């Protein structure tokens, strides 16, 4: 179990992680889902810019102590 | 200029099966079925497809020498207007933009995309769209932020005196005539622009590279 994180976005509540340092972030990216009603293909979820996938792990990023992923909505145009 | 085989994977890509299905995976992108059906007809694109097509044309132009560019999320835009240079410091990390020919951004303004292309060999700022508006102050700010960049990251100011934009009038680029293809000039703009080509299309073209960009993504190359 090595890393905190927090997960913020906009109209998203705030939530600290607790990631094992190699586990896999779908987890993560899903209990946060569960947690806001919001279905998963709905959100993007960001680090430092770029787009965290389903298998990327905390490691392989070189995730830091107290990171914080950030939230963004699906957006269409026409 | 399609074949059967062709268009019968982008049929049965653009509908049929599971919502979610994943069919294309890519700088670390997954595009999902329902991703690729916003792709059909009429349909207004999600941010999914715009993001993989961009990063598409980077590994396009890597492959036949063409001019060095730099594609930035459909998201960077919008966060940096938001909470400023501040807010999108790191996004750039990997990378210093001034060694780049071309940076494109994609504009999501509300319900509706459209593009600046930040030409660094010209040190000018073009702003597109499809449905004629200016894009003044879009401008300003994303040059406020190479400035920004350039302090923060070079150590240099930068020299706004040489520093020129436009924004692309009605008549001097092609604009579109249904109330969807937007997001498919944002990309065509796109791909014509970080060519060094002249935009020779029209609407009309629209409909082919619809179905010609489902391909692009499943097959991960451009034609």
């Amino acid at each position: 179990e090595y890393i905190k994180l927090k997960v913020i976005g906009q109209d998203s509540s705030e939530i600290h992680f607790k990631v094992k340092m190699t586990t896999h972030l779908k987890k993560l990216m899903e209990s946060y889902c569960q947690r806001q009603g919001v279905p998963m293909n709905s959100l993007r979820f960001l680090w430092e810019g770029q787009r965290i996938a389903d298998n990327h792990t905390p490691k392989e990023l070189g995730m830091e102590e107290e990171d914080v992923i950030e939230v963004y909505q699906e957006q269409t145009g026409g | 200029e399609l074949t059967e085989d062709m268009e019968k994977e982008i049929s049965n890509a653009l509908g049929h099966g599971p919502q979610d299905e994943i069919l294309s995976s890519a700088f670390k992108l997954r595009i999902t079925r329902g991703d690729i059906q916003t792709l059909k007809n009429y349909h207004w694109l999600n941010d999914e497809v715009i993001n993989f097509y961009m990063n598409l044309l980077v590994e396009r132009n890597k492959k036949q020498g063409y001019p060095a560019l730099h594609v930035f999320s459909t998201f960077f835009y919008p966060k940096l207007k938001s909470g400023g240079y501040q807010a999108v410091k790191r996004w750039t990390k990997g990378v210093n933009l001034f060694e780049q020919e071309i940076i494109l951004v994609p504009i999501h303004r509300k319900v509706h995309w459209s593009l600046v292309v930040i030409d660094l060999r010209k040190k000018c700022l073009k702003y597109l769209d499809s449905m004629g508006q200016k894009g003044h102050r879009i401008c300003e700010i994303l040059l406020q932020y190479l400035q920004d960049e350039s302090k923060t990251k070079r150590n240099s100011d930068l020299n706004l005196l040489e520093w020129t934009h436009h924004s692309m009038k009605p008549h001097e680029i092609p604009q579109q005539l249904n109330g969807s293809d937007s997001g498919m000039f944002t990309c065509k703009y796109a791909d014509y622009i970080s060519r060094d080509k002249p935009i020779t299309f029209t609407q009309h073209q629209m409909p082919l590279f619809r179905k010609k960009m489902v391909w692009e993504i499943l097959h991960q190359q451009l034609l």
